């Protein structure tokens, strides 16, 4: 059940952080789909590490949208130091 | 003036469209006859299938 | 020899060599560039080039209302002075806002600060590599240029302290430069992508800058566009306190009306390559750029003012460039502002330069794009070429809106305004003019292109492909209304179009028919997202290694293979070859079995129907091969790991036939003395189900979790089925009278050892999966006594997938002639939750090409990669097929 449950946060910050403000990007970011492929960049990038190290209270690397391209490689890496 | 309204005409961008499906009931005034609307409608759908 | 003829021959070489260096320099400075491609969007509704076409033939006035949804004050911003302005209606992309943020991976954060010129501009550049007959991602990694003449108009305003939302992307969102940039890092292009600021003549000079890089060899092909996008009404306020715009807004280009010229949006550009390249790659050439030219006036009455000198000395370099004398083109482009100012200077520009000396009864045609849709600013002419090209095409120019009359500012008494439209000995030519206001003249000359079959493959599939479902709705609407209109097409050369121009997305479709009569309602039912007989539909897996699965008995029907014989000549040199192994080892040939020949034997004999089915199973993994799905493992089942051990190279063609022939001879006397059922139950319930018969029954095959085999007596087959009937379990008998993988095989035992005497066995190429083991072996292992244990041995068949499927694999192609374990195989995949995609080749009473394109059809849905080159063809006719149905969302900034 934990996977699940960090898959779905980080999937919510990454709509977040995705969209200007305020539903149809939330489905948008499938456990597949490759975050470069989302259209990713640096400061995107550190705004999902500090979200979601304030999520976990975890210090997480300022790459960790890269290294670990698809959500569900961010869930593993979650689950790993965790 | 926070209760002060008024209707107007937004211009929009030409929409694709879509394929007319199946039969489309045309209904006219005899008055008409075959003139303007009636005829260039009824082709119009006609070639939309 | 001879000192004449010595020499003669170094002449020779000598003069060769000149010739070819001369024919380089004249390659090299002098090179016509071809129009493969183009797309634009333009006020008027206009999406396409055939839109802008359709419009400007049908005379349409594209000039409307402000918008009213960018935030404008339309109602206080209008006044017919200190900072107002006088006209309430222009050229506009009402859908301007309107962008695909997903498709091209860009996010609705960026996109919204995003300046919509490179909005516009990335979904422009899509559709005119679409309609070049170029797939977009394909070009990744090519030396492809990109030159995009742009401005910054002003969508996140730097001078104005940049809106909270907008944060960290006005920079990459707004610098002009990013406009070409972005379309080279989506795209993977490599070759420059510079953005040219030059106002009112950026795109043209960036068609002229493509052009150079083309002939220096710094780019294989080239984007040359432009874009212009009004995110604020400035531009009409700033140009309303000098009485330049027109009262009402329309362009009265080089009429006496002439009284100002009203600014429009636009975006419009080209892909563009080498004409050589182009006739070499077989891509289809629209028009052929001759020349260019490019030049400043300088002392000018003004920065801001026009120069007949100028104008005409652009145009007589771009003549002499082009090595076009001043009469060989009969249209003309012009730049064509509609102001008091500009229109006189730009007539006499053009009498002076082109109309001289030509004959007394073809004057040059004036006419202007902007009377249509007004001045599109940067994008003006990019669009112009665009005219002319369409023109060129359907042979007649289009009249140029609201001419009154001719100016009398200018002595007409050689050139003449295209006033209402006029038709169509040499190849036809076209200049095209884009005067800036910085003073920066460009002219381009444009030629109509030069004039440029194989037997229709049946059922050809038709393939379409999305990135969404709607998306991939639209396309089969889109592709359905473009079929409609055209009388007759060549569905082959719509598959192979379909096929190879067009990226495959994830979410795909496939139409696999024979007949012209139900691919319509097909499209239809794809539109409305129905189901229909014909019609295939899947989601594409990223990634996955393939399978090919060789079941046993069971996949047997008379006529199989028959058809594909006649239609298919490689499955029929397979099966030749697989005849000519098999007739040393055998007293028949397999091609009159397969046929059905008078006297053949038919398969109820055990010792000629595995043989048929090892040849056939064979001959359709070689095809599979050919078409282009290399197996990445592959996986049999009782006698068909035979035929698997063929495919990974461990054995040779003669030694499976042996091993094949000599086992079911040796197989043939336990004829009658036993039988297999299928019943569906676990493992372990079968096993302790069949403990009270003991040595008399066994575990044949565990097919999958629920399926199982059982092998032995006809009496024991028989008391076992009966008891399943009390118990109320789904036992079928299948139609075998030999009992195999039981005790009963023991008593050929040593026959067994002699049949697979003599081979030579050889590592596997392919990694293949021994039922027997239940994990991958090694080829040089395949010997006797394995093939022996096959024979005797339970097959593990499910444990086996389990395995591959732990390993990654993901598709499974079952080579059969018609589908027996894809139901176990299903049912495997959903036991361990695994996202794996079954698939057949061919099926009962269905083995014609029409099954294959089928099968083949439903694998490349499933994701699996066909070399669609074999299927239909190495080169067809090139087709127009529509563009990529975007679905696009408002994407704008509010203060
Ligand atoms: P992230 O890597 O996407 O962004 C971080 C960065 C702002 C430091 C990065 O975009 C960057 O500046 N990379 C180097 C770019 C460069 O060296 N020259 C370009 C002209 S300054």
């Amino acid at each position: 059940e934990r996977d699940r449950a960090l898959l779905e946060v980080v999937r919510g910050n990454a709509a977040s952080v995705m969209s200007h403000g305020a539903t149809a990007t939330l489905e948008a970011v499938e456990p597949t789909r490759a975050f470069r492929d989302l259209g990713f960049d640096s400061l995107m990038a550190v705004e999902l590490r500090n979200r979601i190290g304030a999520a976990t209270g975890l210090r997480l690397a300022p790459t960790l949208v890269f290294d670990h391209p698809t959500p569900e490689a961010v869930v593993r890496h979650l689950r790993a130091e965790l | 003036d926070d209760l002060r309204y008024k209707v107007t005409w937004k211009p929009t961008a030409v929409a694709d469209g879509a394929s007319a499906t199946g039969t489309w009931l045309v209904v006219v005034p005899e008055s008409l006859a075959g003139g303007g609307w009636p005829v260039v409608v009824a082709r119009a759908v006609d070639q939309a299938g | 020899v001879t000192d004449s003829e010595k020499v003669a021959e170094y002449l020779r070489r000598a003069t060769l060599d000149l010739r070819a260096a001369r024919q380089r320099i004249r390659e090299l400075e002098s090179e016509p560039i071809a129009i493969i491609g183009m797309a634009c969007r333009l006020p008027g509704g206009v999406d396409s080039p055939e839109g802008l076409w359709e419009l400007v033939d049908s005379g349409t006035d594209a000039i409307a209302g402000f918008p009213l949804d960018r935030g404008w004050d339309v109602e206080g911003m209008y006044d017919p002075a200190p900072g107002k302005t006088y006209v309430k209606e222009a050229g506009f992309l009402y859908d301007a806002g309107e962008f695909d943020a997903g498709f091209f991976g860009i996010s609705p954060r960026e996109a919204v600060s995003m300046d919509p010129q490179q909005r516009l501009m990335l979904e422009a550049s899509w559709e005119a590599f679409e309609r070049a007959g170029l797939d977009p991602a394909r070009q990744r990694g090519t030396a492809t240029g990109v030159f995009v003449g742009a401005t910054a108009t002003g969508y996140v305003s730097p001078a104005a302290e940049v809106p909270e939302g907008a944060e960290g992307f006005a920079i990459t969102g707004n610098m002009t430069a990013v406009t070409s940039g972005r379309i080279s890092y989506t795209l993977g292009l490599q070759g420059p992508a510079v953005t040219i600021d030059t106002a009112c003549s950026s795109s043209l000079v960036a068609l002229h800058l493509a052009c150079q890089s083309l002939r220096q060899g710094e780019c294989t092909t080239a984007l040359a566009g432009g874009v212009t996008v009004m995110p604020t009404p400035t531009a009409f306020t700033e140009f309303s306190r000098q009485r330049g715009l027109a009262p009402d807004g329309r362009c009265k280009s080089f009429a006496a009306a002439a009284d100002g010229t009203n600014w429009a949006e636009g975006v419009a550009v080209l892909v563009v390559e080498r004409l050589s390249d182009a006739r070499r790659n077989g891509h289809r050439v629209l028009a052929v750029v001759r020349g260019t030219a490019i030049n400043q006036d300088g002392a000018s009455n003004g920065l801001s003012a026009p120069n007949d000198l100028a104008q005409e000395r652009v145009i007589r370099s771009a003549l002499d460039n082009a090595g076009l004398t001043a009469s060989d083109v009969d249209a003309v482009e012009a730049h064509g502002t509609g102001t008091t100012l500009g229109d006189p200077i730009e007539a006499q520009a053009l009498l002076a330069a082109y109309g001289h000396e030509r004959p007394a009864h073809r004057p040059l045609r004036v006419g202007s794009l902007k009377s249509n849709i007004g001045h599109a600013g940067p994008a003006a002419g990019v669009a112009g070429v665009i005219k002319m090209v369409m023109a060129m095409r359907h042979g007649v120019l289009p009249r140029s809106l609201h001419i009154d009359e001719p100016t009398p500012q200018v002595d007409w008494s050689a050139v003449t305004l295209l006033t209402e439209p006029v038709d169509w000995d040499r190849p036809r030519r076209a200049g095209v003019s884009a005067f800036g206001i910085s003073g920066t003249n460009a002219h381009v000359i444009l030629e109509q292109a030069p004039t440029q079959p194989a037997p229709p493959v049946p059922a050809a599939p038709w393939l379409l492909s999305a990135k969404t479902p709607a998306a991939l709705r639209a396309q089969a609407r889109r592709l359905h209304t473009h079929l409609a209109r055209h009388p007759h097409p060549d569905p082959t050369d719509i598959a192979h179009a379909l096929a190879t121009t067009r990226t495959p997305h994830e979410h795909r479709a496939a139409l696999v028919t024979d007949d012209h009569g139900t691919r319509g309602p097909a499209l239809a039912a794809l539109a409305e997202g129905a189901p229909d007989a014909c019609l295939i539909s899947g989601t594409a897996l990223s990634k996955g290694r393939t399978v090919f699965v060789f079941p046993g008995q069971g996949s047997q029907w008379t006529g199989m293979g028959r058809e594909l014989l006649h239609t298919s000549p490689e499955f029929a040199a397979y099966i030749a070859e697989c005849e000519t192994a098999l007739n040393d080892f055998v007293d028949w040939s397999l091609t009159d079995v397969l046929r059905g020949t008078e006297g053949a034997p038919g398969y109820d004999r055990v010792d000629v129907v595995q043989p048929a089915l090892f040849a056939v199973m064979v001959s359709l993994a070689r095809l599979w091969q050919h078409h282009g799905i290399h197996p990445d493992a592959v996986i049999g089942h009782s006698q068909g790991e035979i035929a698997a051990a063929h495919i990974a190279g461990a054995l040779s063609l003669q030694d499976a036939a042996r091993i094949v022939a000599l086992r079911s001879q040796a197989l043939l006397p336990l004829a009658g003395l036993g039988g297999m059922t299928s019943l569906a139950l676990p493992h372990d319930q079968a096993l302790q189900l069949i403990q009270p018969w003991g040595q008399d029954l066994s575990i044949a095959s565990v097919n999958g979790p629920h399926s199982t085999v059982v092998s032995g007596t006809t009496h024991a087959l028989d008391e076992l089925h009966t008891t399943c009937d009390t118990q109320g379990v789904r036992a079928r008998r299948i139609p075998v009278d030999y009992a195999s993988h039981s005790a009963q095989v023991e008593s050929i035992r040593d026959t067994v050892l002699q049949a697979a005497t003599g081979i030579n066995p050889q590592p596997t190429t392919i990694p293949l999966y021994s039922t027997v083991t239940g994990q991958p072996i090694d080829g040089t292992q395949l010997d006797a006594d394995y093939w022996y244990t096959n024979l005797r041995h339970t097959v593990r068949f499910e444990e086996t997938t389990r395995a591959l499927l732990g390993s990654g694999h993901r598709h499974f192609i079952e080579t059969t002639a018609h589908p027996v374990l894809a139901l176990a195989l299903e049912e495997t995949i959903e036991a361990t939750g695994s996202d794996a995609r079954v698939t057949g080749t061919l099926r009962r009473d269905h083995g014609d090409l029409t099954q294959l394109h089928t099968a083949l059809a439903t694998a490349w849905t499933h994701g699996i990669d066909v070399d669609w080159t074999a299927v239909l063809g190495d080169r067809r006719t090139p087709f127009e097929l529509p563009t990529y149905a975007f679905q696009r969302q408002r994407y704008w900034l509010e203060p």
